[PDB]
RNA sequence: GAGCCCGGGCUCCGUGAGGGGGGAGAAGUCGUAACAAGGUAACCGUAGGGGAACCUACGGCUCGAUCACCUCCU
RNA sequence: GCCCGAGUGGUGGCCACUAUUAUUGGGCCUAAAGCGGCCGUAGCCGGGCCCGUAAGUCCCUGGCGAAAUCCCACGGCUCAACCG
RNA sequence: AGGUAGUUGGUGGGGUAACGGCCCACCAAGCCGAAGAUCGGUACGGGCCGUGAGAGCGGGAGCCCGGAGAUGGACACUGAGACA
């Protein structure tokens, strides 16, 4: 569970802070 | 014509205070006056709301003097010299409570309002 | 630190009362204290005792004859009124009969049933019952 | 300059006040009275006094501090200072926040806080 | 008793001897006990030693309950003994043991520094002196003008 | 509103009247006159509420024109005329005197003597100061003003006790109040007490100035100088008798 | 100590502690903000008339199927999309197409459509000023244009 | 000395292609992740990698594993 | 058949229940929730013993917090509401 | 989270029914703030009101009391009084 979550909240963040960066 | 109060400014806290109504007429006030040294006297009695007539000077020609034991007279003035307030003040010749002046005879010190009185009149300076 | 010695006496008291020792022994002592058993005593909830002033401190050994339920401080020590008195009766005391909401006075200190027979009030300091 | 100003106290020592004190002029002692200790004295015959009341809360049955400034006039025949009571009038405006005047003075070397 | 400060370990239970006037099977007049201080102070002894000294080789627990009552103020006692005299530091031995020690340890740290624990007690006894002056301030022992700094220690010091 | 404020309701008409407080939605309303507003009690109401002679305003207007009422010894004919305390008030067409008084609880009660006390009114006045013409003048607070006193003080210092023959609009028989003297007390909550005086000392510092007073029964009261009146050495009788 | 400071002075802390520790209840904060009063239209009110735009039928939810009767109703001043629960058993009948209907809430305001619906914060009341409930009876009134 | 206007800046209301997530619907698909040592104990913070559940490294923790083997403790 | 009764019910809001806002009168090992640990500023809170003041604090008096509404009495309207 | 430039104070003066930075000339650099200022939201305020065993919580409706307004916004006369 909270590895995924993690991550996979870290993946959102990373990929959306892409689409705020870009 | 001056509105005020007074209530409008900021507060001493560096608040912005916002007027809370309109004007209030007995709260108006009325604008500075220049009263001119000539050889004339130019009077007119203005009514308060208080509901007294009271005597603006918009020129006077006579003032007149007072020592130590206080004998007035009526005689002429010359240039108004040295004014406390703004030395502006002391060329175009505007009298005031604390103005200071020459006189037939020694200097004088304006001690009267001639802008709610209607009076001038003076005490010699002694050097 | 301490602070409320008194308070760190009568929890002790009590908690002493509960086991049922015979004696206690209370390593800080004071006016307050002294005072509060005084009026205590006066009342009767307590046998005797004696201090020792030793050049360290007080110390009280008191005795215990079995009368005492609960007896506790105030915390904040409020100021009460003789009006409010009835309010703080009816809270802190178990019933009408026992009376021993020790109050500090002008008089000096009493009970609650010995400061309403005077009538003068103040700041609480205590209970006993 | 120097004549008795009543509520039981004396009057300063030295006098020589401007028109804006009661002992000249047109502005005169008049009402009720406080008590209170000087923060600053920076500003010309102008100084700080700050209160300190209690106050209380009914719905936790306890008290607050809450501490009320107050602005004084000093008169020149005497000097406020840091860190001591002083006793004010109630008197009509100096200024759009000035409308008390200090008027005796229990001066103090002593300072807490 | 205890106090766990900087500690979690209950403190000494040492104890002062419950006598409240002194024994008289020990014998000094109050001008012999104030030589025995005035030749101790004169070594350079401090007045915890000066008490013990004379604890240990005169005999005399603690010096007030033999001295006071003779000039009962308050009980006369070592360094009371001392300022009467202007033998005392006008730094309190407290407050002066304390800064002694402090300037100490900023030396070995000059040269040594990759210390987490000796940088750490560096951070705890400035902090008592911290407190040991503030209230000194109030009591009059050190002037209200002062603040405490390194700078000011190494001073103080030499 | 920022005008003046020319009405009064009954819910805001004070109950130191004892008028009825539900029967209409106005109040009658004291003009200016003699004495304080909330302290005075309406010509009207003395007829059509105390002493039941009208049904209608129609009647005691018309009854105030004819003159069932001088008040001070003299005519009137405002029907909306605020009657003083202490006051002399009297009925002409059958010979009745009531004197104003105010009862224990503190409603404005009328409470009827004889003619012969009707001719004096105790005056205590309200303050007294110099004139032009080198003259001072007695004052009170029904307004009714005085001029003569031979120069000078010469008695005390508004605390008086005065005679005023009231028809005769003269003021007679001074005399101060003093430390074994009576006083009437007509403001306060210690109101309708008439006592003698134990002391004038006071604590003068601000608005409060302190005089004491014990009666008959023994009631410590503190009014102040002016809520104490001097009814003299005991003339008039007291409120509730 | 059981938390709180117990002193005579420090009340003011207390006075701060409660209120720092109110707005832990959703249902205090929403209000004493208005939440309540912003977001499920109505701006507040009692209810709402609107203009029927169509009616649909949707499904029930879990245990459950079966037919609910909503319209799609226009708040007219909100001027807001409404999907809508119909009560009685006929009824979608009486109800016209751009009739007025007058719209309310139904069983806690919370949002909570009732356990069956899954969306339907509101119900309705009527059709051309004249109600639903006196219109499952037949003598009642019936309904025009 | 108002309203009025003009040029710019800042903010807010009605409304818009497109875009994010939630509580769901539980008949399609992939896998077996956890819950039994779940069939490689599990979690944990950090880092990389994988379609996914997730795997691995390093450090920690037992809310840890089943006997066995060894060691202590009323 | 039960309730209530010219009412009864629906939606909405507020208060109670909710010691689910803890003063009265809540918790925080594992249920939500202890800061990873320390320091000390502001704050709150403070051992004993004597003396001054009486600021808080209590007691008494006195000025005062309009009427109305509330509570109690008596009186009025047939009764009560309502009013005096 | 820092705000403040008639801005805080001083001297002298004007204007006003009148005190006052109300306004103004000169001089000074204060004044306010974590005991929460400033700014933003919301809101007439009070008597009361609802509820609750109490403590408390919510509320400003008739009515009374005080203030503000009169299509938005400014402006004077006339009168004791209006900026009506």
């Amino acid at each position: 569970m909270r590895w995924k979550w993690i991550k996979k909240r870290i993946r959102r963040l990373k990929r959306q802070r892409k689409k705020e960066r870009g | 014509m001056a509105i005020w109060q007074g209530r409008s400014l900021k507060k001493p806290s560096g608040g912005r205070i916002v007027l809370a109504r309109k004007k209030r007429k007995r709260e108006l006030g009325r604008e500075p006056s220049n009263t001119r040294v000539a050889e004339q006297d130019k009077r007119k009695i203005i009514r308060t709301y208080g509901g007294n007539r009271k005597v603006r000077l918009t020129a006077a020609a006579y003032a007149n003097v007072f020592d130590k034991s206080g004998k007035g007279r009526k005689v002429r003035i010359i240039r108004v010299i040295e004014n406390p307030a703004n030395r502006q003040f002391a060329r175009r010749n505007i009298i005031t409570k604390g103005a200071i002046i020459e006189t037939e005879i020694g200097k004088a010190k304006v001690t009267s309002r001639p802008g709610q009185d209607g009076v001038v009149n003076a005490i010699l300076l002694e050097e | 630190t301490l602070l409320d010695p008194l308070a760190n006496a009568l929890s002790h008291i009590t908690n002493s009362e509960r086991v049922g020792k015979r004696e206690v022994y209370i390593k800080p002592a004071s006016k307050l204290i002294g005072e509060v058993l005084r009026v205590m005593q006066k009342y009767g909830y307590i046998g005797e005792f004696e201090f020792i002033d030793d050049g360290r401190a007080g110390v009280y050994r008191v005795q215990l004859l079995g009368r005492i339920n609960k007896a506790g401080a105030i915390k904040p020590r409020f100021p009460v009124k003789v009006s409010e008195f009835e309010k703080w009766e009816k809270r802190f005391l178990p019933a009408f009969e026992f009376g021993i909401l020790i109050v500090s006075t002008s008089q000096g200190v009493m009970s609650h049933k010995e400061a309403i027979e005077k009538g003068i009030g103040g700041r609480l300091i205590a209970y006993v019952y | 300059m120097m004549r008795d100003i009543g509520l039981r106290v004396q009057p300063p020592a030295e006098k020589c006040d401007d028109p804006k004190c009661p002992w000249h002029g047109n502005l005169k002692i008049h009402g009720r009275v406080f008590e209170g200790i000087v923060v600053s004295d920076k500003p010309r015959k102008t100084v700080t006094v700050e209160r300190q009341y209690y106050f209380y809360l009914n719905k936790y049955e306890r008290y607050e501090l809450r501490r009320s400034k107050i602005h004084a006039h000093n008169p020149p025949c005497i000097n406020a200072k840091v860190g001591d009571k002083v006793l004010i009038a109630e008197t009509r405006p100096l200024s759009k926040t000035k409308h008390f005047v200090v008027v005796a003075v229990l001066e103090r070397a002593e300072e807490r806080r | 008793m205890a106090r766990m400060h900087a500690r979690k370990r209950g403190k000494s239970g040492s104890k002062r001897p419950p006598r409240t006037a002194p024994p008289i099977w020990v014998e000094y007049t109050v001008e012999e006990i104030e030589n025995l201080v005035v030749k101790l102070r004169k070594e350079g002894y401090s007045t915890a030693m000066i008490g013990t000294i004379l604890r240990d080789q005169y005999g005399i627990p603690s010096v007030k309950l033999f001295k006071d009552p003779d000039n009962p103020n308050r009980n006369l006692t070592i360094t009371r003994i001392l300022e009467k005299h202007g033998l005392a530091p006008e730094i309190p031995e407290d407050l002066m043991f304390l800064i002694r020690r402090a300037v100490n340890l900023r030396k070995h740290l000059e040269q040594h520094p990759k210390d987490l624990h000796s940088m750490r007690g560096l951070q705890l006894i400035e902090s008592k002196i911290r407190r040991l002056v503030k209230y000194y301030k109030r009591k009059g022992k050190l002037p209200k003008n002062w603040r405490y700094d390194p700078e000011t220690a190494k001073l103080l010091v030499r | 509103r920022k005008g003046p404020k020319r009405h009064l309701k009954r819910l805001a008409a004070p109950t130191s009247w004892y008028i009825e407080r539900k029967a209409y939605k106005w109040a009658v309303r004291p003009r200016p006159g003699p004495h304080n507003m909330r302290t005075s009690i309406p010509l009207l109401y003395i007829v059509r509420d105390y002493l039941g002679y009208a049904k209608t305003a129609r009647e005691a207007r018309k009854i105030l024109n004819e003159g069932k009422f001088l008040v001070d010894g003299r005519v009137r004919k405002d029907y909306k005329f605020p009657v003083g305390i202490m006051d002399v008030v009297s009925i002409p067409e059958t010979g009745e005197h009531y004197r104003v008084l105010p009862n224990r609880i503190g409603k404005l009660i009328l409470h009827p003597i004889s003619e012969d006390e009707a001719f004096i009114k105790p005056l205590r006045i309200r303050n007294k100061r110099m004139i032009k013409g080198a003259r001072v003048q007695l004052n009170f607070h029904d307004g009714t003003n005085h001029i003569v006193s031979i120069a000078e003080k010469d008695n005390y210092f508004t605390s008086y006790t005065v005679l005023m023959k009231v028809p005769e609009r003269e003021i007679l028989e001074v005399l101060p109040f003093e430390k074994g003297a009576y006083v009437f007390v007509t403001q306060g909550k210690n109101v309708a007490r008439k006592g003698r005086i134990v002391e004038i000392k006071r604590f003068p510092m601000g608005w409060p100035d302190v005089v004491t007073i014990e009666d008959e029964e023994g009631e410590l009261f503190d009014t102040l100088k002016e809520y104490a009146f001097v009814v003299g050495t005991d003339k008039p009788k007291i409120s509730l008798p | 100590g059981k938390k709180a400071p117990n002193g005579e002075f420090a009340g003011r802390k207390l006075k701060l502690k409660r209120k720092k520790f109110r707005w832990s209840d959703i249902r205090y904060k929403r209000r004493v903000l208005r939440l309540k009063e912003k977001s499920d239209p109505l701006e507040g009110a009692p209810q709402a008339r609107g203009i029927v735009l169509e009616k649909i039928a949707v499904e029930a939810k879990q245990p459950n199927s079966g037919m609910r009767k909503a319209v799609r109703v226009q708040l007219i001043k909100n001027g807001k999309v409404v999907t809508a629960f119909c009560p009685g058993d006929g009824a979608i009948k009486f109800i016209d197409e751009h009739d007025e209907v007058i719209i309310e809430g139904i069983g806690g305001p919370k949002g909570g459509s009732m356990g069956d619906i899954p969306g339907i914060r509101y119900k309705v009341v009527k059709v051309n000023r004249v109600s639903l409930k006196e219109l499952v009876k037949g003598r009642k009134e019936k309904p025009r244009r």
